[PDB]
């Protein structure tokens, strides 16, 4: 989930 | 009467709403264009991958998200995210021409739309049947805020570790929500009731959609189409 | 004089290159539009995801692709993408104003537009010195077809497996490739030589690009911005 | 690599 977590801050 | 800690949660709900849903659809113009095999899955690609990113924008503001684990935030915005996306889409839905209104010739998307775009009758007929169901509520701003912020909390989830402080955060909301009603909704009787009950029609909406999505992501002629986000959230990586 | 295997050969190779290049750019208007931080990426990674489509349709026509393994046809594929890529841009590509003209105001692409697209001047300089070479060839159709071929069909690649059937049928073209400019080609006495030359140029080129791509591609707010194709041509899984 | 295999055939 590398896209969610940057998005995720 | 409505408390302080109540009304500052409504606040922050709406201005994160504000902040993230743009009622001219002007971004519109960046995504492929839409074409009437899956002429318009492309476009709607690109419309679901931009709803992601305001979704989770939202959900960063939604008051005690910022404060789960990682993992929580991604095990609820992974299995929520279509539900958010099917709840703020009704803002732009119309009961006048059955359609999602997002601008010009171009962003009128009737039903016939979603079938160009790799969806069947069987999801399609529900979700229109639940967006007249949904406008016929005429929901305050603070209503449809506090619905999608009800739903993202959902503890049960595939996913989900803390389904105590999920659950804690989500009755928070609810109390907030029920007084709302109360306090500020005249008319609004059965107005909570009538709300908690279209979130278990997102269930059955959102069951129908992973199902027909494993069957376009499955594939590769299809799931080429799609966005690395669109892959990631709607995919099976545990 | 030419033979009817080295003629039949020449013929495929046109056809196939006729099949996958439009010289009206018709596609284009269905890429994310160029906008003018790295807002020209979503249209280069559309344009450069349509181009990898098109080199796997000419790869497929090329004699004796077809015929090794999945592997081999990946390992190649791999490998040499963004080098053909560079090869079949040289018939967009103008010496009048040093860029790539695909269409009206839009598709008019300088090498500003290539930074704004999260690539660097140290790939820009010697891309568009290579440009000028290549245009300055004013290769035949024939040649350029093979020339795409010849690169196409490179044993020293990393993943190749069977690099001796691989050199066989890169030398078989290559002859076929010298025996063109020598019988119909005049003034070509060098031309050969000035072309296999260009393929060294490449390697450059390729090696850059796959440092610039590495750099892009580790950024999650970049990747997502890429297409699942990109990403699986250009990305490092074995 | 499955986008590259469907597309090979
Ligand atoms: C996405 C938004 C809008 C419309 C939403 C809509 C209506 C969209 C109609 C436009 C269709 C274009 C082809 C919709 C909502 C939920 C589900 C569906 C159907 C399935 C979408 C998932 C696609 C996927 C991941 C590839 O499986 C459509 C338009 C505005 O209200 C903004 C809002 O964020
Ligand atoms: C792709 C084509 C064309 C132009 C090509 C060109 C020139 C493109 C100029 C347009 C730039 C738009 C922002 C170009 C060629 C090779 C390398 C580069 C730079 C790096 C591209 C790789 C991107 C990636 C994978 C995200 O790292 C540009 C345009 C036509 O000639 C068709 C042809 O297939």
């Amino acid at each position: 989930h590398k896209i969610l977590h940057r998005l995720l801050q | 009467m409505l408390s302080d800690e109540q009304m500052q949660i409504i606040n922050s709900l709406v201005e994160a709403h504000h902040k993230t849903y743009d009622d001219s659809y002007s971004d519109f113009v960046r995504f492929r264009p839409p074409v009437r095999r899956l002429s318009m899955l492309p476009h709607l690609a690109d419309l679901v991958s931009y709803s992601i990113q305001k979704v989770i924008g939202f959900a960063k503001m939604i008051p005690g998200f910022r404060d789960l684990t990682a993992e929580d935030q991604i095990a609820l915005l992974k299995s929520s995210a279509i539900e958010i996306i099917m709840l703020r889409s009704n803002q732009s839905f119309s009961l006048e021409d059955m359609s999602w209104s997002c601008g010009g010739p171009d962003f009128k998307y009737c039903i016939n739309d979603v079938t160009k775009a790799g969806h069947t009758l069987e999801l399609l007929e529900p979700l229109v049947k639940f967006q007249v169901g949904l406008k016929k509520l005429k929901l305050h701003e603070e209503e449809h805020v506090l619905l999608m912020a009800i739903c993202l909390l959902s503890p049960d989830r595939p996913g989900v570790q803390d389904h105590v402080r999920i659950e804690a955060l989500q009755d928070r909301l609810c109390d907030v929500l029920q007084a709302y009603i109360r306090i500020q909704h005249p008319g609004g009787r059965l107005l909570y009731a009538k709300m908690i009950q279209k979130l278990a029609d997102l269930r059955s909406l959102n069951e129908e959609h992973s199902k027909q999505y494993r069957s376009l992501s499955f594939q590769p002629e299809h799931s080429m189409q799609l966005t690395p986000l669109v892959l990631e959230v709607f995919g099976s990586e545990v």
